[PDB]
C-alpha cells in the first residue's frame, strides 16, 4: 500500500542493490525463487503474482553488461523479472557526455517505460529510491537524464538518492571531479534529498569497529543496504512513531537547494564486542553522534548540525529515546544552528534488525541518523578545488566536447557549485537581525 | 603386543602419472602407482600387495621388458635430491637407492635386455642420466635439452638394441646414442621442418622402424630414428581434442591413441583415420597391453581404470578411485555396507563388500571438507569451501537445498542432530552457526562463535543437547544446544584435528599436531591424562566404538593404531597408507574400519575386536 | 551403472563470495599488525 | 557485449600476436584444435571478444595475420596453437619487406592493403558491436612500420568511432637489429601520433632486463620474451572478458588516461613477476604487487620513470583481493612519490579490479602508464635520425621508391612538435 | 610492532649471522626447509622480529647478505640452514674485497651500496614499526670494515629515528689475521662512533678464553666461536620475541646503557656455559649464573673489566625464575663490589626477564656492559695505528684509491678524542 520504486544506476547501484535485495528477501521471508514459504509488509518492496511469486519493484539500469549478468546468472536469477534488468551495449566510460548525451538515448525510453509499468501496478506510490555514484559515466549521466525525465513525468513525487560520493583522499578515477560536478549541477534542481555515503568512511568503520581486515566492496554495499532497509522500515512494519518518505523529505530539507544529508548507523559491532557491551539506547545514540561513525570523511565539529532525524529500529522505549536526545542537546561538542530549536525528528519501529549471513551482529536495537549538516561544505570544497586544478588547462576536456558536450556547461556547473557553497555559508552563520 | 589387523581392500590410483598403470609380462598382474607406493593387483584373484618405501609421492613407474625389474620416481622438495628405487619383483625388495636429480623424477625406462636404465629428470634439472643395472651406479649423463628450447617430457629405449635413447618434450626431440667404450652420450637433435610441437606421449614399434610422438596439438607424428628426421604427420583434419596424451604402438600395424578428453582411437598411420573410436570419461593417461595385445588397460586421469578388448572394443570399469585428496568418510546410522566419501571435486557412495561406487555427485571445481548423513537417512549434508552447505539426495543426487554464503572462509565441518532438525556448521572463521531445517525453510538460529581459527570437527551428544567443536586455535568448546552458549572450554597447546565424545558421554578424546592423545573431563575441562601416539606426524582423525572400549587413530605417520580406553598401549597396528591419513571411521556393525587419506586412497580394515 | 549428477552451473574458484584469506597465516598471525591503538583482529 | 579485432603485422608482430593467442587460449580454455574444454562457465560467458563462433564449437580468433613475405606465416601455422587460425585470413604477399618504410607503405603494402582491408572489414562486419582494433607490430624494420601504419590510417579513416591500441616494438640504444630503424621508426611515429588512441611502446632492452633480474632467467629466448608482452596484452582487455568489481575496458582506460589527444604514448608493466627459485619465498599480496608494479625495473619501455613526472597511471588488477588494500596502497605510492606525479592532475591513478586472475597464479596486476619520460626514447630516435639524415645516408632507396625530402622533414618536425608538449608539462 | 632488519657484511659477519639464524630457528622451531615444526604456540606469536613470510607458512628471514667476494655466499648456501634466505637478498659483487677500507668504502663497495640499499628498503617498507638495523661484521679486514660503515652511514641518513646494533669483531692483541687490521679498525670506528647506538665488541682471543678455560674444548672451531656470538645475539633480542615479566627491548636497553651518546661501545657475555664434564658439578640456579655472568672470564671482548669501572650494565635473563633471585643478587653485587661501579650514577644495573629459556637449558643470562675497559681496546689500536702511520707504510693503496692523509689524521683524532670520556668518567 505504501510502495516506492528502487532504481539502481551504474555498477555501484547494481552491486549495492544486489546487497539491498539480498537483505530485503530475508527481511520479508522471501526465498530467491520469488516464492514465500508458509501481512501486507511485503507489498511495498515486492509485488504479488499468481502462484506466490514476489517480484521486486526495482529497475536495474546499466549501460554495460556483465554486472547485470552477475545477477542474471547468480542466485537471484529467478527473483527478478528478466526484463527489469536493463542492459546497454557500450560502457559509458567515466564520461558525463557519454552518460547523458550520446549513449543514454538508446535506453532512456525503455527505462522510463518500465518505470511507468512498475508504477502503474501500485496504489499509493511514495516515490523513488535511486542508487548511484557521483562517479562513472553511467551512474552520473544516466541518473542525470533520469532525474530530468522523472521531473517531467512525475514531478510531484519524492526522489531520494543514496549516492556514493568520491572520497576526499582515496578516489577511484582521474575524471571524478568533472563527473561529480556535472551530475550534481544537473541534479541539484531535480533531486530532492540525497543521502551521502563515502567509501573511505565505510572503510574506517569496517576496519575499526566491524573487525574486518581485508573486505571487498560487498561489505560496504551491505552496510548501505542496512541503512536503506531501516530508512524504509516504518512503512513496512508497525511501531509507535510511524515515519514516511515525505516525513523525511519535509524534516531534512530546510531550503529548496539545501538537501544533502549524511547517513549514519548504530551498532556496527561484530559480536566479539557486543556480548561485552550494553547495546542500550543512550550509548548507541552517542555512537551515532560520535565524529567517527560519520559516513563521509568530514568533521562535524568543522561544521554545524542543522536538522537531523533519528530512526530507532527494534526493542526501543520512547522514554530512553527522549533521555538520549535530552543528553545530546546538552553537550557542547555537538552544537545546533541557532534558528532551529526543534532539530530532531524521532521515528521508532518495533521490528528488530535482521541478520543476513554476513558479518553484522545480532542486535535488538539500531539507529539511523539522517543528518543534514553544514560540515559537508568542506567535502564539496575539496572536490571543487580538484575541479579547478584540473580545469585550469583543459585536462580531459576534449573527451567531453567530442561526444556532444558543450564547453560552457563546465562553466555554469562551476558557478552553480559556487552558488551552492555560498548558500551553505549563508545558512551557516548565526542570525544577527 | 603389536599385532596387525588385515589388508582387506584398497581403492586408489594416481592417474596423473604419465605412463602409470602398467602390465607385467606375467599376464596376470597390474603395476599401478598410488601415493608413496606402487600397488600389485592380480586381476583374476584380487589380492593387493604394496611396494613400500618412497619419502614422497610417486612420479613415474616403469618395468623391464624381461619383467624382473621395476623403477619408480619421486616428487621430492625443491633443492633436495630425488631418488629412483630399482626394485626387483619376484621377492619385492629395495634393491637400490639411485639418487642424482635436484628436483622430481619425471621419465624412466629400462633397456630391451636389462642392462641400462634411463633417468630423464625434472623441470629444475633437465638432464639425461644412464644407470647401469649390474653395478647400480650411473655411467654418464648430460643436459637433456638445448638452451634455446624447453624441457624434455618423456624418454624411451630401443626395442632391438641398447643404444638409441629418444627424448621428447617442449620441442626437444633428440635421438641420443650411448658410447660405453668412452662412456658418454652423443646427442643428436631432430628438425621436423617448420613444425614446432609440444610432446606428451612417446612410443615405438617392436622393430626399430619408427617412433611415434603424440603432441599437445592433437596430431601424431611418426619419426625415423636412424635418419633422424620426421616422416608422417597426424590427422590433418579432425585433430584429436586436447592432445594425444597416451600412445602405444601395437606390434602388427596399428596405433592406440588417447586424447585428453578420453577419445581412445585405434588408428593406422598413412593418415591416422579413426578405425575404432571409444569415448571414456577422464583424460586417457596410460595405455598398457596385456601381453600380445588382445586386452588393454587404460588409466585415465580421473582415476578410472578401464579394461577393453581389441577385437570388439567393449569396456569393463574395474577400478574407480578418488582422483584428488579425500577428506571425510561417513556411515549411516544402521547398515555398514554403504559408506560415503567426499573429496576435492566430488562425493561418492560405496558398497563395502564389493568395494564399488554406486552414486557420485560431481559439483565442479570446489572442495568439500566434510559430509554427514541425516539420522532418517534422507539427505547427505555436505560442507564446501563455497561457504555453502549443500544437501544432496541419498539415492539420486539432487539438491534439496543449498545453504548459501553461510561461512566466510569456507565451511569445514558439519554435524546433524538426532531429531533431524538442526545442522551445526563450522568454518574457517570459527563460527559454530546452527541452522534449523523445516519443510521448505532453513534458518540461522544464532551464530555461536568464540573460535579464532578453523573448526576441524563437530560432534553431537546422543541426546542432541551438547556438542563439542575442535578448533585449530587449540580450543574445544562444549557448547549447549538448548540455550546456545558455552559450558566448558578446553584449552591446550596444539591444533585439534579430531575430537570424539565418550559413547556414554563423560570425557572427550582430543588429538592433533601435538602427537599426543588426551582425555578431557567435561566438568571443569581438566586433563585426565596425556598419552603419546605419534613418533613424527600430526594425528588426524579418531573414532570410538559404539560400545565404548577401544578407539581408532591414523595420522601423518601413514599407519593406523587401535588403542584401548582404560588401557592405552597399542593393541593392534595396521600399515599400508601411501599418504597423510585424514580420517578413520569404525562401522556401526563394529566389523570394519574405513580409513581415508590425502593421496586419494580408501583403505578398509577389519575392526578386530568383538566390542 | 554409476549414477551421476553434474551441477548445471560450473562455478569458478575465484568468483566465490566470502571474506578473503589473510596472507599472514590466521591461527598465528604472522606478518601482523595492530589496530589503530590495539586489537587481535578477527581471523 | 564488446569485442576486439586483432591484427598482426610483420615478423615481430606475428610472433607477438601468436604468443597472445597461446595466452588467451590458455586463459579461456580453447585447445589447439578449437574445441572449448574449460572448467568454469565464466570463460565461455564472454568468449565472443576474441573468438568468432564456428561450426561445432571450433572457435576461430578474429585476427588478421599479414606479412609482406610468406615465411613467418608457415612458422605461425606450424606452431603449437597454429591450427586455431582460419586458413583463409592468412594474407601474405610473395615479395620482400626490405625493412623499408617506402617499400612497406607507398609500394607493395599499398597493393596488399586492399586485400587486408577486405579481410579486416569482413571480421569487423561479423560484429554485434565492435569496440576497436589492436595491432601488434615493430616500428623498427619494415612491414609493421610501413604497411602497419598504412592499415592504421585506412582503418582510422573507415571506422572513426572505435578505440585503437597499437603495441609497437621500439628500438633500443644498447643494441639495434636493423640499421634503418631510426628512419622506419621516425616515419611510423609520424603516423602513430595522429591516428591511434592508445600506443604501447615495448622496448627490447627493457624486456631483456626484465628477463635478467626479475625472472632470473639464464637464456630467455624470443618465446620467453614475447610472453610478458602477451601478459600486458591480456591485462588491458581482462575486464572486457571477465566480471569483477570496478571493471575497465579500453575506452574508459583511454578517457581516464590521456588528457590531450597527442599525448597517448604509454609504457606497460606486469607485476606478479617471480623467479623460479624465488617463487617459493614470495608471499603474494597487494602491497608487494604494487611495489613490483611501480619499481623502475619492470618497466617494459627503456625509459626510467625517475627522470620524468607521471601524467596518468592505471592499474588493472586480477584476482580476489581487498580494495582497501588497493586504494590504500595507491595512495601510499601517490603520497610517497609526490614529485613523480603531476600536481595539476589530482588522483592521477585509475584502478581496475577483476575476479579472474591468470591461470597458474592467484593475483596479478597490469600497469599502464602515461609518463613524461618518453623523451628518453623519442629524443634518442630523433638524435639517431639527425645524425643519419644530414649525410643523406641510407636514403637513396627511400627517394627511389617514391618519397621526397619533405615527408622526412615533416616526420622529424612532428617528433619535435610531439616532444615539445610532453616536456612543457614536465615543467608545467 | 617491532622488526629488526638483519645485515651481514664480510666473511666474519657472514658466518656469525649464518650461525645466528640456526640458533634463532632452533629457538623458534623452524626447520631448514622453512616450515614450523615445534611444540608450543608461544613461539609463533612474535616471529615478526626477524622473519618475513612466504606462501604456505614457509618462513624466511629478513637478512640482507652482502660481501664483495662471491665465495662466502656459496658456503652459506651450502651450509646447514642455507635454503631459507631470499636469493634476491644474496647481493654480491664479482670483484675483490681486498681487506682494504678504501676498496670497500670509496670504490666497488660504493658501486654495490646502491643495489644493497635497494634490498634494504625492500625489507624496510614491508613492515609496520621498524626499530632496529643489526649489522654483523669484523672491524679488522675488508667488506665489513668499509662497506659496513658505508651501509651504516647511508642507512642512518635514510632512517634517523631507528637504532643501529652493530656486532663488530675487533682485532685481538695476541694475533692478527690481516696486516692492516689497525688501519681498518681505526677507519671503521671513525664512522661507528657518530652513527651507531649499540656497538658490540667481540674479540676472538676472549672467545678462545671462554672456549678453553670455561667451556673446556680441545679442538675449538669458528663454528663454536660464532655459536657463542649467536647466543648473545639471541640474548639481546629475547624480550622482543618471547613474553616475560619486566620486558626490555633494544631501545629501552639503549636508553638505560648509553649515558652519553659517544659512550655506546659495549661488550657482551653469555653464562649458562659449562663444560660437558663439569655440568655434573653445577648447582643449576641463579648464583652461579650471576658469578659466571659478572666474571672477567666470560667476557667476549678481551679487555679486563677489573681495570676500569662499569659505567652501566644490563643483564637480561631467560627462564622461569622469580625475581627474588634477580633483585637480591644484583643489589648484593652492587653493594659489595662498590669500587667497580662509578659512584656518580646510583644503581647502574638493568634487569629484564623472559619466561622461555633457550632450548636444552632452564635459565640463561646475557651480559651487556658499558665499561671503562674499552679504553684499552681503542688505545691499543691507537698505538698500532701510529706505529705504521708515522712511516706512511701499508698506505699507498689508501692514497691510490682516492683518500688523503687528512682523512687518517681525522680518524685517529676522533678515536683519540673517544679515548677521553672513557678516562675522564673513569677518573670522575
Ligand atoms: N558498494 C559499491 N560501490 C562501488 C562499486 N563499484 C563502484 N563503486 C563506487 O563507484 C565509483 C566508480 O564506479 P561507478 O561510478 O559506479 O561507475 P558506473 O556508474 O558503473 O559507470 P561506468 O564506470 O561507466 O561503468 C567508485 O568510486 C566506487 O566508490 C561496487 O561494486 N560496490
Ligand atoms: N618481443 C619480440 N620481439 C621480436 C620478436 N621477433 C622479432 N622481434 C623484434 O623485431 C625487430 C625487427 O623486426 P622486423 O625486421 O621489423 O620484422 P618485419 O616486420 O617482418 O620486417 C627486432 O628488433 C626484434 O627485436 C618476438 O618474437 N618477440
Ligand atoms: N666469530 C667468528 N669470527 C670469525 C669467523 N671467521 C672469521 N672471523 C674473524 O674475522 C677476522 C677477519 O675477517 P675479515 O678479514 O674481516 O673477513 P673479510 O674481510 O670478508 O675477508 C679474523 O680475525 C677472524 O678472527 C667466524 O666464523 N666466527
Amino acid at each position: 500500500q505504501r510502495e516506492c520504486i528502487s532504481v539502481h544506476v551504474g555498477q555501484a547501484g547494481v552491486q549495492i542493490g544486489n546487497a539491498c535485495w539480498e537483505l530485503y528477501c530475508l527481511e520479508h521471508g522471501i526465498q530467491p525463487d520469488g516464492q514465500m514459504p508458509s501481512d501486507d509488509s511485503f507489498n511495498t518492496f515486492f509485488s504479488e503474482t499468481g502462484a506466490g511469486k514476489h517480484v521486486p519493484r526495482a529497475v536495474f539500469v546499466d549501460l554495460e553488461p556483465t554486472v547485470i549478468d552477475e545477477v542474471r546468472t547468480g542466485t537471484y536469477r529467478q527473483l527478478f523479472h528478466p526484463e527489469q534488468l536493463i542492459t546497454g551495449k557500450e560502457d559509458a566510460a567515466n564520461n558525463y557526455a557519454r552518460g547523458h548525451y550520446t549513449i543514454g538515448k538508446e535506453l532512456i525510453d525503455l527505462v522510463l517505460d518500465r518505470i511507468r509499468k512498475l508504477a502503474d501496478q501500485c496504489t499509493g506510490l511514495q516515490g523513488f529510491l535511486i542508487f548511484h555514484s557521483f562517479g562513472g559515466g553511467t551512474g552520473s549521466g544516466f541518473t542525470s537524464l533520469l532525474m530530468e525525465r522523472l521531473s517531467v513525468d512525475y514531478g510531484k513525487k519524492s526522489k531520494l538518492e543514496f549516492s556514493i560520493y568520491p572520497a576526499p583522499q582515496v578516489s577511484t578515477a582521474v575524471v571524478e571531479p568533472y563527473n561529480s560536478i556535472l551530475t550534481t549541477h544537473t541534479t541539484l534542481e531535480h533531486s530532492d534529498c540525497a543521502f551521502m555515503v563515502d567509501n573511505e568512511a565505510i572503510y574506517d568503520i569496517c576496519r575499526r569497529n566491524l573487525d574486518i581486515e581485508r573486505p571487498t566492496y560487498t561489505n560496504l554495499n551491505r552496510l548501505i543496504s542496512q541503512i536503506v532497509s531501516s530508512i524504509t522500515a516504518s512503512l513496512r512494519f508497525d511501531g509507535a512513531l510511524n515515519v514516511d518518505l515525505t516525513e523525511f523529505q519535509t524534516n531534512l530539507v530546510p531550503y529548496p537547494r539545501i538537501h544533502f544529508p549524511l547517513a549514519t548507523y548504530a551498532p556496527v559491532i561484530s559480536a566479539e564486542k557486543a556480548y561485552h557491551e550494553q547495546l542500550s539506547v543512550a550509548e548507541i545514540t552517542n555512537a551515532c553522534f560520535e565524529p567517527a561513525n560519520q559516513m563521509v570523511k568530514c568533521d562535524p565539529r568543522h561544521g554545524k548540525y542543522m536538522a537531523c532525524c533519528l530512526l530507532y529500529r527494534g526493542d526501543v522505549v520512547p522514554k530512553d529515546v527522549n533521555a538520549a536526545i535530552a543528553a545530546i542537546k546538552t553537550k557542547r561538542s555537538i552544537q545546533f544552528v541557532d534558528w532551529c530549536p526543534t532539530g530532531f525528528k524521532v521515528g521508532i519501529n518495533y521490528q528488530p534488525p535482521t541478520v543476513v549471513p554476513g558479518d553484522l551482529a545480532k542486535v535488538q536495537r539500531a539507529v539511523c541518523m539522517l543528518s543534514n549538516t553544514t560540515a559537508i561544505a568542506e567535502a564539496w570544497a575539496r572536490l571543487d578545488h580538484k575541479f579547478d586544478l584540473m580545469y585550469a588547462k583543459r585536462a580531459f576536456v576534449h573527451w567531453y566536447v567530442g561526444e556532444g558536450m558543450e564547453e560552457g556547461e563546465f562553466s555554469e556547473a562551476r558557478e552553480d557549485m559556487a552558488a551552492l557553497e555560498k548558500d551553505y555559508e549563508e545558512v551557516g552563520m548565526d542570525s544577527v537581525e | 603386543e603389536v599385532a596387525k589387523l588385515e589388508l582387506e581392500a584398497v581403492i586408489g590410483f594416481n592417474g596423473h602419472v604419465p605412463t602409470g598403470l602398467k602390465c607385467h609380462p606375467d599376464q596376470e598382474h597390474l603395476i599401478y602407482p598410488l601415493g608413496c607406493t606402487i600397488l600389485i593387483q592380480a586381476i583374476k584373484t584380487q589380492e593387493q600387495n604394496f611396494l613400500h618405501g618412497h619419502s614422497n609421492n610417486v612420479s613415474c613407474v616403469t618395468i623391464s621388458k624381461s619383467g624382473v625389474y621395476i623403477a619408480s620416481g619421486q616428487v621430492t622438495f625443491m633443492g633436495f635430491k630425488a631418488d629412483i628405487i630399482l626394485w626387483d619383483y619376484k621377492k619385492r625388495e629395495l634393491m637400490a637407492r639411485l639418487s642424482l636429480h635436484k628436483g622430481k623424477i619425471e621419465a624412466l625406462a629400462f633397456s630391451p635386455n636389462d642392462l641400462y636404465l634411463v633417468s630423464l629428470g625434472g623441470p629444475d634439472d633437465g638432464s639425461v642420466v644412464v644407470w647401469s643395472i649390474a653395478k647400480t651406479e650411473a655411467i654418464c649423463g648430460s643436459p637433456a635439452a638445448g638452451l634455446n628450447v624447453g624441457n624434455a617430457t618423456s624418454v624411451v629405449f630401443s626395442q632391438c638394441h641398447d643404444e638409441m635413447f629418444v627424448t621428447a618434450g617442449n620441442g626437444t626431440i633428440r635421438v641420443w646414442e650411448l658410447d660405453l667404450p668412452n662412456r658418454k652420450i652423443w646427442p643428436t637433435e631432430c628438425q621436423t621442418g617448420q613444425m614446432k610441437r609440444i610432446v606428451m606421449s612417446i612410443s615405438m614399434a617392436s622393430d626399430d622402424s619408427f617412433f611415434y610422438l603424440g603432441t599437445t596439438t592433437g596430431d601424431i607424428l611418426k619419426m625415423n630414428p636412424r635418419t633422424k628426421l620426421l616422416a608422417d604427420t597426424g590427422p590433418a583434419k579432425d585433430k584429436f581434442s586436447l592432445g594425444v596424451s597416451a600412445i602405444k604402438c601395437l606390434k602388427t600395424g596399428g596405433l592406440l591413441v588417447g586424447s585428453g578428453a578420453g577419445l581412445l582411437v585405434f588408428c593406422r598411420s598413412p593418415s591416422y583415420k579413426p578405425i575404432k573410436k571409444i569415448q571414456l570419461q577422464g583424460g586417457i593417461t596410460s595405455i598398457s597391453l596385456r601381453g600380445e595385445g588382445h586386452q588393454f588397460f587404460v588409466g585415465t586421469e580421473e582415476s578410472h581404470i578401464y579394461r577393453v578388448n581389441f577385437t570388439d572394443f567393449k569396456e569393463t570399469l574395474v577400478t574407480t578411485c578418488h582422483f584428488e585428496a579425500v577428506e571425510d568418510v561417513v556411515f549411516p546410522f544402521g547398515t555398514a555396507e554403504l559408506f560415503a566419501t567426499c573429496a576435492k571435486k566430488d562425493i561418492r557412495v560405496w558398497h563395502t563388500l564389493s568395494n564399488r561406487e554406486l552414486l557420485r555427485i560431481t559439483v565442479p571445481n570446489m572442495t568439500c571438507h566434510g559430509i554427514d548423513f541425516m539420522r532418517d537417512g534422507k539427505s547427505l549434508i555436505s560442507a564446501w569451501d563455497d561457504g555453502k552447505i549443500r544437501a544432496f539426495a541419498p539415492e539420486t543426487g539432487r539438491l534439496m537445498y543449498v545453504i548459501s554464503n553461510a561461512h566466510r572462509i569456507g565451511v569445514t565441518a558439519v554435524a546433524t542432530t538426532s531429531d533431524c532438525t538442526r545442522v551445526i556448521s563450522g568454518g574457517g572463521e570459527g563460527e559454530v552457526r546452527v541452522w534449523q531445517i523445516g519443510h521448505q525453510t532453513q534458518k540461522l538460529e544464532e551464530a555461536l562463535k568464540e573460535h579464532k581459527s578453523s573448526v576441524s570437527c563437530i560432534r553431537v551428544k546422543k541426546n542432541n543437547e551438547e556438542c563439542v567443536t575442535a578448533s585449530t586455535d587449540g580450543t574445544c568448546i562444549i557448547w549447549d544446544l538448548v540455550r546456545l552458549r558455552r559450558n566448558q572450554m578446553i584449552l591446550a597447546n596444539t591444533l585439534f584435528q579430531c575430537v570424539c565424545y565418550h559413547p556414554e558421554e563423560f570425557q572427550i578424546i582430543t588429538s592433533g599436531t601435538d602427537r599426543k592423545i588426551a582425555y578431557w573431563e567435561v566438568f571443569d575441562g581438566s586433563g585426565i591424562r596425556e598419552l603419546d601416539g605419534s613418533l613424527s606426524g600430526s594425528i588426524n582423525g579418531m573414532d570410538i566404538t559404539p560400545e565404548g572400549v577401544h578407539f581408532v587413530t591414523g595420522g601423518n605417520d601413514h599407519l593406523v593404531k587401535v588403542w584401548d580406553y582404560n588401557e592405552g598401549e597399542v593393541t593392534h597396528v595396521g600399515v599400508g597408507h601411501s599418504g597423510n591419513i585424514t580420517r578413520v571411521r569404525i562401522s556401526p556393525g563394529n566389523e570394519y574400519i574405513v580409513s581415508v587419506s590425502a593421496d586419494g586412497a580408501i583403505l578398509r580394515w577389519k575392526y578386530p575386536f568383538p566390542s | 551403472n554409476i549414477r551421476h549428477w553434474i551441477n548445471p552451473k560450473k562455478e569458478s574458484i575465484h568468483s566465490i563470495q566470502g571474506s578473503i584469506v589473510s596472507p599472514h597465516t590466521a591461527a598465528t598471525n604472522r606478518g601482523y599488525s595492530r589496530k589503530n591503538d590495539g586489537g587481535f583482529f578477527s581471523t | 557485449m564488446r569485442e576486439i579485432v586483432h591484427l598482426q603485422a610483420g615478423q615481430c608482430g606475428n610472433q607477438i600476436g601468436a604468443k597472445f593467442w597461446e595466452v588467451i587460449s590458455d586463459e579461456h580454455g580453447i585447445d589447439p584444435t578449437g574445441t572449448y574444454h574449460g572448467d568454469s562457465d565464466l570463460q565461455l560467458e564472454r568468449i565472443n571478444v576474441y573468438y568468432n563462433e564456428a561450426t561445432g564449437g571450433k572457435y576461430v580468433p578474429r585476427a588478421v595475420l599479414v606479412d609482406l613475405e610468406p615465411g613467418t606465416m608457415d612458422s605461425v601455422r606450424s606452431g603449437p596453437f597454429g591450427q586455431i587460425f582460419r586458413p583463409d585470413n592468412f594474407v601474405f604477399g610473395q615479395s620482400g619487406a626490405g625493412n623499408n618504410w617506402a617499400k612497406g607503405h607507398y609500394t607493395e603494402g599499398a597493393e596488399l592493403v586492399d586485400s587486408v582491408l577486405d579481410v579486416v572489414r569482413k571480421e569487423a562486419e561479423s560484429c554485434d558491436c565492435l569496440q576497436g582494433f589492436q595491432l601488434t607490430h615493430s616500428l623498427g624494420g619494415g612491414t609493421g612500420s610501413g604497411m602497419g601504419t598504412l592499415l592504421i590510417s585506412k582503418i582510422r579513416e573507415e571506422y572513426p568511432d572505435r578505440i585503437m591500441n597499437t603495441f609497437s616494438v621500439v628500438p633500443s640504444p644498447k643494441v639495434s637489429d636493423t640499421v634503418v630503424e631510426p628512419y622506419n621508426a621516425t616515419l611510423s611515429v609520424h603516423q602513430l601520433v595522429e591516428n591511434t588512441d592508445e600506443t604501447y611502446c615495448i622496448d627490447n632492452e627493457a624486456l631483456y632486463d626484465i628477463c635478467f633480474r626479475t625472472l632470473k632467467l639464464t637464456t630467455p629466448t624470443y618465446g620467453d620474451l614475447n610472453h610478458l608482452v602477451s601478459a600486458t596484452m591480456s591485462g588491458v582487455t581482462t575486464c572486457l572478458r571477465f566480471p569483477g568489481q570496478l571493471n575497465a575496458d579500453l575506452r574508459k582506460l583511454a578517457v581516464n588516461m590521456v588528457p590531450f589527444p597527442r599525448l597517448h604514448f604509454f609504457m606497460p608493466g606486469f607485476a606478479p613477476l617471480t623467479s623460479r627459485g624465488s617463487q617459493q619465498y614470495r608471499a603474494l599480496t597487494v602491497p608487494e604487487l604494487t611495489q613490483q608494479m611501480f619499481d623502475a625495473k619492470n618497466m617494459m619501455a627503456a625509459c626510467d620513470p625517475r627522470h620524468g613526472r607521471y601524467l596518468t597511471v592505471a592499474a588493472v588488477f586480477r584476482g580476489r583481493m581487498s580494495m582497501k588494500e588497493v586504494d590504500e596502497q595507491m595512495l601510499n605510492v601517490q603520497n610517497k612519490n609526490s614529485s613523480y606525479f603531476v600536481e595539476w592532475i589530482p588522483n592521477n591513478v585509475k584502478t581496475a579490479v577483476c575476479d579472474i586472475p591468470p591461470r597458474g597464479l592467484k593475483m596479478s596486476a597490469t600497469f599502464i602508464g602515461n609518463s613524461t619520460a618518453i623523451q628518453e626514447l623519442f629524443k634518442r630516435i630523433s638524435e639517431q635520425f639527425t645524425a643519419m639524415f644530414r649525410r643523406k645516408a641510407f636514403l637513396h632507396w627511400y627517394t627511389g621508391e617514391g618519397m621526397d625530402e619533405m615527408e622526412f622533414t615533416e616526420a622529424e618536425s612532428n617528433m619535435n612538435d610531439l616532444g615539445n608538449p610532453v616536456v612543457t608539462r614536465g615543467a608545467c
